[PDB]
């Protein structure tokens, strides 16, 4: 809930993913912190590139989705917190936030890099800061 | 419905987890 230093430590990265993933243009030198952003990037992209059917399929069996943001993130990692869960929320959330964007009005894209970050800060903020955020993912 | 996205979530996230450290 609170927007700290980690809050915008991890949103940095989430907002200019979504922009890169949404427009296909290069975000390397808007980021803050140029080397996650790669990984991170890279990460996201092979999730995606190797799971965007079933993404698709998922999307389209579910009304209503910008409400539930909060929910999957909940139910994605409230037994145990992994990079790797991470990882896929944020890649899911890009697609929804290109799926919403090609529907065509803007005002839900604009918003969900907060809604995840913070869904994911809501349950994660201890395990992201026991790690300095994003240097555990190193 | 939103309970399967969430367990797919889980499954490429622990399968993406294993294969990388």
């Amino acid at each position: 809930v609170k927007k700290d230093e980690i809050y915008y430590t991890i949103l940095n990265i989430i907002q200019n993913y979504f922009i890169e993933y949404c427009t296909g243009k290069n975000r390397n030198f808007h980021v803050e912190d140029e080397n996650t952003y790669i990984i991170v990037k890279n990460m996201c992209d092979i999730i995606l590139r190797d799971n965007i059917v079933e993404f698709r399929k998922d999307i389209d069996r579910c009304s209503d989705i910008e409400n539930e943001i909060p929910e999957i993130v909940y139910d994605t990692i409230h037994d145990k917190i992994t990079w790797g869960r991470v990882i896929s929320i944020i890649a899911f959330g890009a697609y929804v936030t290109k799926v919403f964007k090609e529907k065509g009005r803007d005002n839900v894209v604009d918003l969900m890099p907060d809604i995840i970050t913070e869904s994911l800060l809501s349950r994660c903020r201890s395990w992201l800061s026991d790690q300095n955020c994003w240097d555990g993912l190193k | 419905p939103e309970i399967w996205i969430a367990q797919e979530l889980r499954r490429i996230g622990d399968e993406f987890n294993a294969y990388y450290a």
